[PDB]
């Protein structure tokens, strides 16, 4: 990797982007501008913040991506205490500026590794007091080998959970109550799997991480990419949205910010995985106390899901995921309850239609697939 | 079959976590911002459309990159 400039304009392009969408812009900082002593040199940040500044740019901040693997990129070592007084320096420009109430996250460490917590507990330690969130990345696999196999492998999903347990511990011990978010996070390094991360397939570990992090207490979620050369897009090179798209469009549409449990009876279950939050209430077709329970099928056949009194007579909203033919697993197009999810125009997304079930019927979920199911009247009080 | 029926447990006494509203953020990787189609790229009116469709949401602007990446207030 070289050194490459960027321009007002390109910040520009990207920041009205960001406010046309109504989307929250984080901006990471270049932490390799060192000053002989191997401090931050903070005089780049300075000019980009007065330029942000002078245009009302309404912004949050990082410093640095992945800064165990420093050394490997660029010969240059920076350890977790001198990174901490990075991230203090970066906190008093941000306060002696217009962005003085701007949010500061850090340190965008990769997935704990042999000795990757030093790095992170020591910079906790040294800049956990001027931090917002502790982001970390989290990838499964290598795009260079990953399979078919892997992408439906219920051990792959699950190395996910140690990862998260990893990271707390490290939190726990510094930081306690300090809010952690996975700041890059996809299904394969190296740009994605070619035929894997931009289809179907991707969706079983989208939803999976989305259920782990929400189950496990990370609060915000950051998919690599929205848009870009990687396979791993949710929008592909012609603009057009592929399945993990339209899956986390369904999922912002049904699942409330309040997180309960599901879990299946038996003594191994790790193809049935099941997650749990209140109903999104925004919905008009809904009302408070309703629940959405979200389930990926990994066996190779059909799995009938009986939901626990008092909820066993409730209406149910099945909102089911199936590939578009001839690719199956491999298509990049996607149906919700046997129709075909495409925008009406470049303007306009589609409805996202329930099929109503019988009440008293038990949910039923094909082979390699993921629903959402939308328990109506379920008047759970925790949901408000 | 039989054995293709599961019967679920529901934790409902209480709110176990609450996440963020913009619980499912996205990112555009640093490297973007090297790409000569970058501003006709983010200009898109539909990637607006499928953009705003995830809204709320944090975009981080960030990767590999982020430490290889020099603002010039001059250029451009
Ligand atoms: O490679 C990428 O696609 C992106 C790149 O576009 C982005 O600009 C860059 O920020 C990035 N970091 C990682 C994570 C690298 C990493 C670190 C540690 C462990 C990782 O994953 C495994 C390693 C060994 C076994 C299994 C997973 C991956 C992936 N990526
Ligand atoms: C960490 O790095 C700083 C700055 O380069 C150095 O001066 C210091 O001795 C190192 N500290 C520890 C605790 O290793
Ligand atoms: C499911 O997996 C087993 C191999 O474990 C295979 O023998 C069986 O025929 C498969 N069933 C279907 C419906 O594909």
């Amino acid at each position: 990797f070289k050194n490459s400039t960027y321009s007002r304009s390109s910040v520009d392009v990207l920041y009205t982007f960001a406010n046309c969408s109504g989307l929250d812009l984080i901006f990471g900082l270049n932490a390799l501008l060192r000053t002989a002593d191997l401090q931050w040199n903070s005089s780049n940040a300075q000019l980009l913040l007065d330029y942000c500044s002078s245009k009302g740019y309404n912004i949050s901040w990082e410093l640095g991506n992945e800064p165990n693997s420093f050394l490997k990129k660029a010969d240059i070592f920076i350890n977790g205490s001198q990174l901490g007084e990075d991230f203090i320096q970066l906190h008093k420009l941000l306060r002696k500026s217009t962005f003085k109430n701007a949010k500061l996250y850090g340190p965008d460490v990769g997935q704990p590794r042999r000795k990757t917590a030093k790095m992170l507990k020591s910079f906790l330690k040294a800049g956990g007091e001027v931090i917002d969130s502790v982001t970390w990345h989290h990838y499964y696999l290598n795009g260079r080998t990953a399979t078919r196999e892997d992408f439906l492998n219920p051990d792959v999903l699950d190395i996910f959970i140690s990862s998260v347990q990893k990271v707390f511990q490290v939190v726990e011990s510094t930081r306690p109550g300090k809010k952690v978010w996975l700041g890059e996070t996809s299904s394969a390094y190296g740009g994605g799997a070619p035929l894997l991360s931009d289809t179907f397939a991707a969706g079983f570990m989208w939803l999976d991480k989305l259920g782990l992090s929400a189950r496990m207490g990370i609060e915000v979620v950051m998919r690599q990419v929205f848009f870009g050369a990687g396979n791993y897009h949710l929008v592909d090179e012609n603009f057009d949205p592929l399945p993990d798209y339209w899956l986390s469009l369904l999922f912002k549409k049904l699942v409330g910010t309040k997180v309960l449990m599901a879990s299946v009876q038996g003594s191994k279950r790790r193809k049935l995985r099941v997650y749990l939050h209140c109903t999104n209430t925004d919905n008009p077709r809904y009302k408070e106390g309703d629940l959405t329970l979200y389930a990926i099928n990994l066996h190779n056949v059909t799995k009938y899901l009986r939901l626990p009194y008092p909820f066993s007579n409730k209406q149910v909203d099945k909102y089911l995921l199936r590939p578009l033919g001839p690719h199956g697993l491999l298509s990049k197009s996607v149906q919700l309850n046997g129709l075909t999810l495409k925008m009406v125009d470049d303007q306009t997304l589609p409805p996202l239609m329930e099929k109503p079930l019988r009440p008293g019927s038990s949910l039923g979920l094909p082979a390699f697939s993921y629903s959402f199911f939308v328990i109506r009247n379920a008047k759970v009080a925790a949901c408000i | 079959a039989a054995q293709d029926v599961v019967d679920l447990d529901f934790f409902t006494q209480e709110p176990l976590h609450l996440v963020s509203p913009s619980f499912l953020s996205v990112t555009i990787d640093a490297n973007l911002a090297t790409d000569p189609r970058f501003l006709i790229l983010l200009g898109s009116p539909k990637l607006r459309t499928l953009a705003r469709g995830l809204s709320p949401a944090y975009l981080r602007f960030g990767g590999t990159k982020t430490d290889f990446l020099i603002f010039d207030p001059k250029k451009e």
